[PDB]
């Protein structure tokens, strides 16, 4: 810079002190916070993170956090807890079935569930994701593809 | 590498040719020329007493007098070399070797 | 040139200063609170941050050392009660108790986990019945008939 | 390196002078072989002056050569002019 | 109850008011607390050598003591401290200051620094209010103080911006004033961050320094200050009389801290009107020998007049001020009676005059340096 | 050897380099420069000293020092105080020319 | 042997007052340092820098 | 102004060439271990430097564009309730064999997996086949039974 | 170097450790320690000897002794007696810090 030559400098030697050196951000560090990612190369963080599912239609809110709690929801996927924030940009959590609310021993199948999902901010179509975006928190064969729904 | 872009140097050689080296560096025949006449010592009003002069035969001689160093002292060593050879029964032998 | 081979050498150490804070064998300080961001991992709290006294008492971290030591058992950690080894150790909210096994008579529907403790007899008492069950509701697999 | 650094200390001692406030008590004969002894313990020994640096070093001592003359009768001089020589003992 | 063993002691033992050094006496007023910890009356003088001194007459937290660390990191300085009780109103905490006859025969702020001799053998060569002199009322009674004293007065300007200092330094003009006007900050072990000091207790260390190892003689800028960290303004500095924060408020008569941010002082002209009396040399060495003059020759106001009396001290500073002349402190001199002055007519009434004429080392604060070269006696090249 | 000057940017040369190489010595204070902290003179510790007849050799001591570190085709002859103003000193530094 | 600054104290000064000489000195003292070279080279009165043993 | 245009443009190379060894895109050798140690994946030796006579060392690792799948199937590893890709994650432990595939048709805790195999002309062995039920005990759910 | 203060047991490390390992070297005899006979001090046998101009001499030669033993980062300057009240004399050590 012009303040690390010596006191001793021309006009032309504090302003070639300002320009040969050619400062440069380093935005080496913003590729691990998914919070701090810019736009263009954040699903380069989601495959890393292992994001199964993704859409390039939500809103960047929706997209970051589905990155930065990607560890919270892969660490427990056969768990209701995690199931409850896969669905995430579709905001819904309303409610879910247990074994005791049925009275004759559970349904034949041995309780497949059929879980509620209440949306309000899309109504035309939204439907034929669920089954498919909560088929990698769904076990292989703990599960059948029976599903409930609401609007 | 070195057939493309010396095919793209001559290319750009042929378009635009290069400045000609100007010289900033030319000097007259005098900075590397030395004061051949003699000095104000040579001139003097004084005998000299010893002169130092050297085989460059253009160099500037050193003059011994009163006004620069004025010796009074000489000694002159001069040796001669004779080795000796001692021989058993007699007078060791002397060589001028 | 001495600025441009001076000025250049510090962009080269921040691209290296850069490069160990993405890493972990090499982060320190708040770079791994990034990486400690992205796994859930929070840094302890041996003493507690607000003092009573005049002179303020530093709120006490633990060192950068014990977090690659966190961040790296943050795979090996109990998330789940999938297998026999894991429905035991997610049974362990209780006290007053030894060691477990579990079972299952049927495929599709039905874990047994047959609990003693040794208090007296070593009988299961029906006060602990509940604070195992208390557990199991989110963390296990949800159509678990959990008798 | 460093080379050697070495010390001598010339001097003359008088075995008939009495010590100071005529303590009823001369100066011996003893006072220089003391040196002697405590020079034939193959050993460093420090310096200690009291004007500029007080801490000198380890300074071996080398070589002791008195001249005592002007004898009395059982040979006991009255003069022993002696020259002490050191040399800096190197320790880290 | 005595000890019989080889014991430690950390306290001080010995008295070191024997020296005194009496070009380098400072005197210091500010504000603290007078609680049991403190063992000194406000209003009065208290003299002070090092910092156990200050622990042991002010309080740690008091700004007396931060004002006697500014000064004892530097130099082994004697300091004729005098406290004021802290006020409410700004503009009342200035009348403490600035004291008075207020009391019956009692002198009290700055006016009690005029009782350090007769008290402890100090007359204070060092005026310094730290923080108390940005203040126009304390300036100016720290001015008018100064002549009553042969002092000079280091003030500071305020902690604002360049032309809020200039302006200031522009209500003076007064030969006695020595302004540094950046208040540097020191690291703080308590605060563990930078703190705020006034610099102008840091000029007066350096000057007690300045005096007691490179001579009154010398000009204290271009030395270091200790106990110091970064400036509160960052005060640029070149070379080629350039619009620089240093060429400004050096030629606005007022001196700053200027290299490596905290590293050296810079710049010696005093706030004066003439351009006679415009280095502090000028007026330091105008002082400080004719007060050593007088230290010696305390004789001269009796051993009353008679033919050998007048004869006797005109080769008495003759032989005196040759020494000045041969340590540095003045270059060549004169010294003789008044030829026409003198008279019998006054002779018996005890005046009797005598004509000094010196002139004093200049500080070399601008070197030109026109460079030649030659082989033998011309340019050989051009 | 031909360098540029220090403003205004011209390549010269012959002598008015060796001017600016000279004052590229006096008037830079050790350490300011970058990875070469043994360049520059001691004459910035010597501005605001008392003009003394050990003042004047000590600059010629500090020149010579300096000059002899990084410029070695000037023989240093001698430093004079030729005027004394108001604080400006000025110094005729003289010296032949080797190289 | 952490050193405090001053606010402008710079690093190869520093690195030369602590070890005599800048061959191999100034990027060891950049590498045991988090965060030093993202600093500006005129420092700030109050970062630390630990200078390792053998540059 | 020439240089300094030219040592830009090989700083903005070097902030690129940095930022692709970070990402798992386009990240080289002997630095997949260092991300791998964020997501506890070493490579492991196959036939290392084994001196059956001692100058022809034979030592080698595992390469990378696999080694980095397994830094991909990291998170799909730790959960232990065996979603879709932990039945695969952990059957590819094995070397004679290639990746599987997880389906179920039938009634409940039946899973069908297909273990497919790259050795040769199709079929793997049975012998092979046997060693997924011993790299899936503690890794599966308890009640859930794969065929 | 880091070490815990003798009383209270809090780690001093800068120079409130340094006067107290000279305290350790003057106030042990010889021979107290345990497997080290060569550490301490012969100043309590100049405990109540008369104060002379020979006695002073005698505990400036072994202050630097002992301290040039045990204590390298010391450089003894001067040992003056200050003062006498009965008995109690009391010496200013004074030393310039080396190391």
């Amino acid at each position: 810079s012009s303040r690390l030559l010596p006191p001793n400098r021309s006009s032309l030697e504090r302003s070639l002190g300002d320009v040969l050196p050619a400062e440069l951000p380093v935005p080496l560090r913003e590729l691990h916070d998914p919070a701090r990612c810019e736009a263009a190369l954040l699903p380069y963080l989601a495959w890393t993170r292992s994001v199964d599912r993704w859409d390039p239609d939500w809103s960047d809110e929706a997209k970051r956090n589905a990155v930065a709690t990607s560890f919270v929801l892969h660490q427990r996927k056969g768990t209701l807890t995690a199931l409850r924030q896969v669905v995430e940009p579709i905001g819904a959590l309303s409610e879910v079935t247990e074994w005791w609310q049925r009275s004759p021993t559970g349904v034949p199948g041995t309780f497949e569930i059929t879980v509620d999902v209440s949306d309000r901010g899309i109504d035309e179509g939204t439907v034929l994701e669920l089954e498919r975006l909560l088929d990698d928190v769904r076990p292989v064969s703990r599960h059948l593809t029976r599903l409930d729904l609401r609007i | 590498l070195k057939v493309q872009v010396n095919s793209a140097a001559q290319a750009v050689g042929k378009v635009a040719g290069d400045i000609s080296p100007t010289l900033a560096g030319v000097l007259p025949s005098w900075l590397l020329a030395p004061s051949a006449t003699p000095p104000s010592e040579a001139a003097a009003s004084l005998p000299h007493l010893l002169v130092l002069q050297p085989l460059t035969a253009n160099a500037q001689p050193f003059y011994f007098n009163l006004n620069t160093a004025a010796f009074d002292a000489l000694q002159r060593n001069s040796a001669y070399n004779w080795s000796g050879q001692v021989r058993l029964g007699r007078r060791p032998a002397l060589q001028s070797v | 040139l001495q600025l441009a081979a001076y000025r250049e050498l510090l962009l080269r150490a921040r691209i290296n200063d850069a490069a160990r804070a993405v890493m972990l064998a090499y982060a320190s300080g708040a770079d791994l609170d990034q990486i400690g961001a992205g796994f859930n991992v929070q840094r302890l709290l041996i003493r507690p941050a607000q003092p009573e006294a005049v002179p303020p008492v530093e709120a006490q971290y633990e060192s950068d050392k014990s977090l690659r030591n966190r961040i790296q058992l943050a795979f090996e950690q109990l998330s789940v009660a999938g297998p026999r080894n894991a429905y035991i150790a997610h049974a362990l909210g209780a006290d007053g108790r030894v060691a477990d096994a579990s079972a299952t008579s049927p495929a599709p529907c039905e874990v047994l986990i047959s609990v003693l403790g040794v208090e007296g007899n070593g009988q299961a008492p029906e006060a602990v019945l509940q604070a195992v069950r208390l557990a199991l509701n989110a963390e296990d697999v949800r159509p678990v008939a959990d008798r | 390196g460093m080379g050697e650094e070495s010390i001598l200390l010339k001097g003359a001692v008088f075995p008939l002078r009495r010590q100071v406030g005529n303590q009823e008590k001369v100066v011996g004969l003893e006072q220089l072989e003391a040196l002697r002894r405590l020079a034939e313990r193959r050993e460093p020994l420090i310096l200690s002056s009291g004007y500029g640096e007080v801490q000198m070093g380890l300074w071996c001592l080398v070589r002791i050569s008195e001249n005592q003359s002007a004898l009395l009768g059982n040979g006991a001089p009255r003069k022993q002019t002696f020259d002490l020589e050191f040399k800096r003992y190197g320790d880290d | 109850s005595f000890f019989h063993g080889v014991t430690v002691t950390n306290v001080d033992i010995g008295a070191r008011t024997i020296a005194l050094p009496a070009s380098s006496v400072i005197g210091l007023c500010d504000v603290f607390t007078p609680g049991a910890q403190a063992s000194a009356k406000p209003n009065v003088p208290v003299l002070l050598t090092s910092k156990k001194d200050a622990a042991a007459a002010f309080g740690i937290g008091s700004s007396i003591y931060l004002a006697c660390e500014a000064i004892y990191n530097r130099a082994q300085a004697v300091i004729v401290a005098v406290g004021v009780e802290t006020a409410e109103t700004p503009e009342a905490q200035a009348s403490a200051v600035i004291g008075g006859i207020s009391a019956a025969g009692e002198r009290t702020g700055l006016q009690a620094l005029l009782d350090g001799k007769s008290r402890f053998n100090a007359q204070p060569r060092l005026l310094v209010a730290p923080g108390h002199s940005a203040q126009q009322a304390v300036a100016t009674a720290m001015d008018g103080l100064a002549e009553k004293l042969r002092a000079i007065a280091i003030l500071d300007g305020p902690n604002s911006t360049d032309e809020a200092a200039v302006a200031y330094a522009k209500n003076f003009g007064s030969k006695r004033l020595f302004m540094v006007d950046p208040g540097v900050q020191v690291w703080d072990s308590a605060t563990n961050a930078a703190r705020n000091a006034p610099a102008s207790a840091y000029a007066a260390g350096l000057f007690a320094w300045t005096d007691a190892e490179y001579g009154f003689w010398s000009s204290p800028s271009n030395k270091e200050i200790k106990g110091v960290t970064g400036t509160s303004r960052p005060v640029e500095f070149l070379d080629g009389d350039e619009t620089c924060r240093a060429n400004l408020l050096n030629n606005a008569n007022i001196a700053t801290i200027i290299r490596d941010d905290g590293y050296r002082l810079w710049g010696n002209r005093t706030l004066s009107s003439d351009s006679k009396w415009a280095f502090v040399t000028r007026v330091r060495t105008m002082d400080l020998v004719m007060d050593a003059i007088l230290a010696g020759h305390k004789w001269a106001v009796d051993r009353g007049i008679t033919k050998t009396y007048v004869k006797d001290v005109t080769e008495g500073l003759r032989a005196f001020m040759r020494d000045l002349k041969n340590q540095g402190a003045v270059i060549n001199f004169e010294v003789y009676a008044d030829p026409d002055l003198n008279s019998a007519s006054q002779l018996a009434q005890g005046k009797v005059y005598w004509n000094i004429r010196f002139t004093d080392v200049p500080p070399a604060e601008n070197p030109n340096f026109r460079v030649e070269v030659t082989d033998q006696w011309l340019t050989e090249v051009l | 050897m031909i360098g540029m000057d220090r403003r205004s940017g011209l390549p010269l040369s012959g002598l008015a380099h060796l001017k600016q190489s000279v004052e590229d010595i006096l008037t830079t204070p050790l350490g300011s420069r970058r990875m070469r902290p043994e360049y520059g003179s001691k004459l910035r510790r010597m501005v605001d000293m008392p003009v003394s007849e050990g003042w004047k050799s000590a600059v010629q001591a500090e020149v010579a020092r300096s000059l002899g570190r990084w410029e070695p085709r000037i023989g240093l002859s001698a430093v004079r105080v030729v005027a004394v103003v108001d604080g400006r000193v000025d110094l005729l530094l003289s010296g032949v020319f080797e190289g | 042997t952490t050193c405090r600054t001053a606010d402008g104290d710079m690093l190869d000064s520093l690195c030369y007052h602590v070890y005599g000489h800048l061959l191999g000195c100034v990027e060891a003292t950049l590498d045991a340092n988090p965060g030093l070279a993202d600093e500006q080279q005129p420092f700030r009165a109050g970062l630390l820098i630990s200078f390792p043993d053998m540059p």
